RNA sequence: CCUCCGCAUAAGCCUGCGUCAGCAACUGACAAUUAACAGCCCAAUAUCUACAAUCAACCAACAAGUCAUUAUUACCCUCACUGUCAACCCAACACAGGCAUGCUCAUAAGGAAAGGUUAAAAAAAGUAAAAGGAACUCGGCAAAUCUUACCCC
RNA sequence: GCUACCUAAGAACAGCUAAGAGCACACCCGUCUAUGUAGCAAAAUAGUGGGAAGAUUUAUAGGUAGAGGCGACAAACCUA
RNA sequence: GCUAAACCUAGCCCCAAACCCCCACCUUACUACCAAACCUUAGCCAAACCAUUUACAUAAAGUAUAGGCGAUA
């Protein structure tokens, strides 16, 4: 957990125990090619290797087999209309690759092609964003500019 | 010349990018040969329960009614965990309902919190 | 260029509030009043300066020995120098000797 | 949002607010009057008239009250004209887009008398904070609206991760002297021979 | 699995998943201590799954399918943080009767502000810590002049605060 | 030749002119004392 | 840009992340897309109950008289642009219809007797009472330009025009309204204008030859 | 600043009235015209 | 903003007669 | 066609020419640097440590030197944390400057002096020159070629 | 953090002739000339020159502070 | 006719009243955890230099006194 005093340890004390696990976890999609076996997690700043090792096998229950992590510095080169840097938060990235022989391939969440088509009423608004978007009556050169309302 | 920037341990020279860590909370001790003793009681274990057959999910549906909120005071706890079983004592020492003063032969002492979380 | 291009909203003056309409009031409090208050006693202001004139000089001296035991540490050292420099100018400066 | 920021018929973070508030406006603060919340007397569904301006004398209901500048913007009326859709070479089409008008300029309507009354939160002996009117002594409910988020209350099927009413209310609470991690220990079965010892906090 | 990190996958791309309430902290306090243990770690379960929708939403540069479903769960996770916690101070005071968790004391740094000391805990007592004893908790008669300067500036700040709020009032008064 | 006086390192700025080094001494303190008094982001470096 | 398409597939591109967000107030529209079934001119009495529904007091026998009102009040306001006016006569599917291509020009309609009475030809119908009439009249026209310079139509001559303008009426404070007018694929030509049209082939890249 | 001038502009045109028909920027430079319209008086 | 009434009433007779020495009416 | 440079580490700086989008490296969204290398070490109490280095062998020294334990007690666990990117730093700048070490000593690495034209003057840098060879000048300064001799300090 | 001196523990110095030796790189210094003079540079570039196994050069950390420091005395240097 | 112009409310000043305010952080601050504070202010400046000296409710009173008996206090 974090945020948290740790209770301290003297040589033949109890187990340290976590009970509600206060941090999260999120995996991502990896940037650069990478093996079959290897996740890749977003680990909040505090949490050790050995930390992500335990939370997976007794959270989720998976063959977590080596664990890699590394600290990501996000920039401090951007800046307000007060000229002061807006710092992108660190994020501490965990390369988790898995045991017994398993294979993990980050599985495509949006499928960008939903049915076949573009649009047609999703929840009245849209109709006249389309019925007179096909109704528009583009302007015939041979009038030269006249209105077109007039039956004259 | 920098100044207003986050010194984190990144920053200085080799000495320096050693000895801060970012939050992580510390697992063992260094020996001769700066050889790394990982002491197993420190790793804090996640005591996970078993979810089969739990029946609380995430949310709640809306169909739920609404009520009050009491936040539990000490006087509530006392009168539901300790007061009944003190009138069924009374019409017939005080560690005999949960009462103790020294907690240091506890394992889960409430001050200080010798627990996590 | 400095006037502007339209002209102001209205000052409407109501010459008949209350702070206007019983303005001087209780000013002959003294002379038909059998004496029992002066008019001096009927200004609220500062303490240094409730029924006293005097110049910039002799302000900043009875300001200083009447407020000044509790006044701020940088408004009484604002006031010292105040005084240091007000000494200097009535003193040494100026046309008339 | 920043202090100083100015209400609109926007909401406040969407993304046709941020380009008429962006964070570095300084622009005049719309003096109001301070209504206390207890005071405000129009919701969203109520029936209401228009006293100034275009469409007046007319009756609507209420879909929105921005209490933030003592707003009520009345459905259907006190309407001007714009157009949306407008790409690089079709015009858009027109609608009807209403302004929103000043508690002031709007008096609450009897569901009965039809006329514009004055508000009175009478206090009554079953309902505790009731509207009442001043031309005659009825009751103006608190009126329906749709919801606040796509709820709509009656219809509500669940599904496969939200629990249902007999799971959220079952009371398993035995209250005792034994914290969350004494009880689960006892519950998961976990022995510990090992005693904490003392150590020195300063 | 790490299935368990995402949703089914009939509720993939759907771009509106429908979910309860989130958990009051009324509806907690009828639960017993082993069922908001239990009931943490689905919720748990659940926000790493939302917030693993978090980032993938925005590495594929497209909007979540509900965003409102993820600060329900952080609603959740915070009322179960409360109500655990209610019981932990509820019986706090019953059995030593002490309000914080944590030991500490007023104390007076260098810079002569009344600061909280948080204790923390150490295996050698405080007389012969070395690192300790570095850390003085005391002000000299050099840090007054400073604290009556902050006084001020902190009384300047307020009389500016109240007497700017009668101001307004005037213009309201006027206006209205 | 000139202009180039400062040659940076991360070693000597924290042992001259770290938070450490003003609290050391009691003439310190009150340069800390005048930052906060006016109010500055950085006390030290 | 040109579509919805394009622009949500370069705010897709550019990283710009709009959030779609919900809002409880809904645009109140009080028109409709068109016409709701489409009258080809060369039964519906359900209509003119569903009208009486909400109604009550409609005779659909003095309406043509009332049709006429709309149409030449509607049209006399061309000849000043009291937009105020159009606004209560002219639902707004037919005012950007009528008003967009005249501005920065003036037009000197001008309304003389009909030759044919007027006579309901069809009635259609949150709900849109909706009614077609015929329309045989006689009007002049005379269209200017930004300098005054007459590019259509002659100013004295009237002539012939056949019109079916379908009506619409909102069903709590709404009238009844121009909607559309509807134009025969049969119908002659209108009269043609003042000046010389050139219009141009295609854009030829050099690469690109005519074919 | 209590009382500031608020009609300067008509002291300026006072002057540059009279320098209407003058060359270079004694027409319009206030500074250059007053010593050319006393010098043309 | 220079607090006044009599400099910016004198500005507006001045453009006044600018007006119709720019757009004389008939 | 240039290279007296380049590539690493140290120090410094802190995302600063990766993807997508907007004279002829900036903004916004997204993504990456994965430890074995390097940092981060040491249970006490006593008690040990005269003979350099230099191919350490001959010799030859003075300035006299950079390198080591045992006794008994205690001790049985293990691989956590942090650095890891770039065209980069200090010089107000995309500044002919400043910048330690290891290798390569002309390159396998790294680069482009010319926006286009014209072929004036003056100016800068260089090459060639009849006959003469210091007549120039404060002075053989500069350039080109190499030497003699003597004083002052 | 430049610089004057010191301390700690480091490092560097090809080749050729035979010792605060000679020729000579890297390095350090800046004799003389020219360019530059709001410049590439708030002291530089190009050529030339002085030392380059030493009283040498140099990376790192520390120390001495203005009634003073430091000084192979130039009344030098101590953040242009 | 471009550049621009104009704007009024953010806020502030002076008084009166009332005596003000989870975690990590003295080691390289923002780092979970190991064998000691008190010591006259000076000088500009005034004295036309400068050297003793030179200000830091009302009324008595700028009085008694002090002072290169002088500036002044
Ligand atoms: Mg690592
Ligand atoms: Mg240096
Ligand atoms: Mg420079
Ligand atoms: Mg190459
Ligand atoms: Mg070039
Ligand atoms: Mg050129
Ligand atoms: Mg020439
Ligand atoms: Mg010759
Ligand atoms: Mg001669
Ligand atoms: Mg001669
Ligand atoms: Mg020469
Ligand atoms: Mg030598
Ligand atoms: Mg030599
Ligand atoms: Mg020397
Ligand atoms: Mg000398
Ligand atoms: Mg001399
Ligand atoms: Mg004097
Ligand atoms: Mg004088």
């Amino acid at each position: 957990a974090r945020n948290v005093v740790y209770p301290l340890y003297r040589l033949g004390g109890p187990q340290l125990r976590v009970f509600r696990t206060n941090f999260f976890i999120q995996l991502v999609r990896p940037g650069v090619a990478q093996p079959e076996d290897t996740v890749q997690f977003r680990i909040p700043m505090e949490m050790t290797r050995v930390d992500l090792r335990n939370y997976l096998e007794g959270i989720y229950n998976v063959p977590v087999a080596a664990v890699r992590t590394r600290v990501q510095h996000g920039s401090n080169k951007r800046r307000d209309h007060r000229n002061v840097r807006i710092k992108k938060p660190d994020y501490k990235v965990a390369y988790v690759q898995l045991a017994h022989g398993q294979t993990f391939t980050f599985p495509d969440l949006f499928p960008e092609k939903d049915e076949s088509p573009e649009g047609s009423a999703a929840d009245d608004l849209y109709s006249m964003l389309e019925e007179e978007r096909q109704q528009r009556q583009s302007s015939d050169p041979r009038r030269g500019g006249v209105p077109s309302w007039f039956g004259l | 010349a920098d100044r207003m920037s986050k010194w984190t341990s990144k920053r200085g020279p080799r000495s320096f990018r050693g000895r801060k860590g970012r939050g992580a909370k510390g697992i063992g001790f260094l020996t001769s040969g700066w050889r790394f003793v990982q002491i197993k009681e420190m790793v804090p274990e996640f005591v996970v329960p078993d979810l089969t057959g739990f029946k609380l999910k995430p949310y709640v549906s809306y169909l739920a009614p609404e009520s009050e909120e009491t936040p539990l005071t000490a006087a509530q706890l006392f009168s539901e965990a300790v007061a009944p079983a003190i009138e069924k004592d009374f019409k017939d020492n005080l560690e005999k309902y949960g009462f103790e003063p020294t907690q240091e032969g506890k394992l889960f002492q409430l001050y200080p919190r010798n627990f996590l979380r | 260029i400095g006037i502007r291009l339209t002209l102001p909203p209205p000052k409407v003056v109501d010459r008949w509030n209350e702070k206007r309409a019983m303005f001087g009031v209780y000013d002959n409090i003294g002379i038909l009043g059998n004496f029992e208050k002066h008019p001096k006693e009927l200004i609220r202001g500062p303490i240094w300066l409730r029924g006293w004139k005097g110049n910039e000089l002799q302000r900043c001296i009875r300001k200083r020995k009447m407020v000044g035991s509790r006044m701020f540490a940088d408004d009484l050292h604002n006031l010292n120098k105040r005084i240091r420099y007000l000494y200097k100018h009535f003193n040494r400066h100026g046309k008339f000797r | 949002l920043p202090p100083h920021y100015r209400y609109g018929m926007s909401p406040p973070g969407s993304v046709a607010d941020k380009r008429k508030n962006p964070p570095w406006i300084r622009r005049r603060p719309v003096v109001v009057e301070p209504i206390s919340d207890e005071d405000w007397y129009l919701f969203c569904g109520d029936t209401v008239e228009i006293l100034e301006g275009k469409d007046a004398g007319k009756q609507g209901k209420v879909v929105q009250v921005i209490r933030q500048r003592n707003w009520v913007v009345v459905g259907g009326l006190n309407t001007h004209y714009r157009y949306i859709g407008k790409t690089m070479d079709y015009r858009g089409t027109m609608i009807p887009s209403e302004a929103p008008l000043l508690h002031r300029q709007v008096k609450l309507v009897d569901p009965m008398d039809r006329k514009p009354t004055e508000i009175e939160w009478r206090f009554t002996e079953a309902g505790e904070r009731v509207r009442v009117s001043t031309r005659s002594g009825r009751i103006i409910p608190k009126p329906e609206f749709p919801r606040a988020d796509g709820i709509v209350p009656e219809t509500w099927i669940d599904g496969p991760k939200d629990t249902s009413v007999e799971d959220a209310l079952e009371r398993t609470y035995v209250p005792c002297l034994k914290t969350l991690q004494e009880e689960v220990m006892e519950a998961m079965g976990i022995k510990e021979t090992r005693k904490y010892k003392k150590v020195y906090w300063y | 699995g790490l299935e368990e990190f995402f949703d089914d996958p009939k509720n993939w791309g759907q771009e509106k998943v429908k979910s309860g309430a989130a958990w009051t902290c009324q509806q907690l306090r009828n639960k017993s201590n082993e069922d908001l243990h239990k009931l943490w770690y689905v919720l748990l379960k659940e926000r790493n799954m939302l917030l693993t929708l978090e980032q993938e939403a925005k590495r594929q540069r497209l909007p979540m399918p509900s965003p409102e479903r993820l600060d329900k769960v952080v609603d959740s996770m915070d009322a179960l943080d409360k109500v655990v916690q209610e019981r932990e101070d509820a019986l706090r005071l019953l059995q030593t009767g002490q309000e914080r968790a944590r030991p500490g004391a007023w104390r007076r740094d260098i810079f002569g502000r009344i600061i909280w000391h948080k204790f923390k805990q150490w295996v050698i007592p405080w007389h012969l810590n070395k690192r300790y004893n570095r850390k003085r908790f005391f002000a000299l008669p050099y840090v007054d002049h400073f604290l009556r300067l902050e006084r001020e500036k902190r009384a300047r700040i307020k009389a500016r605060k109240e007497n700017l709020e009668r101001k307004k009032a005037k213009i309201l008064l006027k206006k209205f | 030749a000139r202009g180039n006086e400062y040659q940076p390192s991360n070693i000597k700025r924290k042992n001259k002119h770290g938070w450490v080094r003003r609290l050391s001494t009691p003439a310190g303190v009150q340069v800390i004392l005048r930052r906060m008094l006016k109010g500055r982001k950085s006390l030290s470096h | 840009f040109k579509t919805e398409k394009e622009f949500m597939q370069h705010a897709r591109k550019a990283g710009l992340v709009i959030p779609p967000e919900k809002s409880d107030r809904s645009i109140h529209l009080a028109c409709t897309a068109g016409i709701f079934d489409a009258y080809v001119p060369p039964a519906s009495q359900v209509s003119i109950r569903r009208i009486k529904d909400y109604d009550a007091n409609f005779k659909i026998k003095d309406f043509p008289e009332k049709a006429k009102d709309i149409f030449i009040e509607a049209h006399l306001c061309l000849n000043n642009s009291d937009h105020d006016r159009l606004h209560t006569l002219v639902t707004e599917h037919c005012f950007p219809d009528m008003t967009w291509d005249i501005k920065y020009k003036t037009v000197r309609w001008s309304f003389v007797e009909s030759l044919e009475p007027s006579h309901v030809v069809q009635v259609r119908c949150n709900v849109y009472g909706q009614i077609t009439v015929r329309m045989h009249t006689r009007q002049t026209l005379a269209i200017y330009d930004r300098f005054g310079r007459l590019m259509y139509g002659q100013e004295d001559v009237p002539k012939d025009v056949l019109e079916y303008v379908v009506f619409e009426k909102q069903l709590p404070y709404g009238s009844w309204r121009m909607h559309t007018k509807i134009v025969p694929p049969w119908a002659p030509p209108k009269q043609p204008i003042l000046k010389t049209v050139m219009i141009p082939g295609p854009q030829l890249k050099p690469e690109e030859e005519y074919e | 600043l209590r009382n500031r001038v608020t009609d300067r502009y008509f002291r300026i045109q006072e002057v540059l009235k009279h320098a209407r028909h003058f060359r270079g920027r004694k027409n319009r430079c206030y500074r250059l015209a007053v010593r050319t319209v006393i010098r043309a008086f | 903003v220079k607090k006044g009434f009599r400099a910016a009433f004198r500005f507006q007779k001045e453009l006044e007669r600018q007006r119709l020495l720019r757009c004389p009416p008939p």
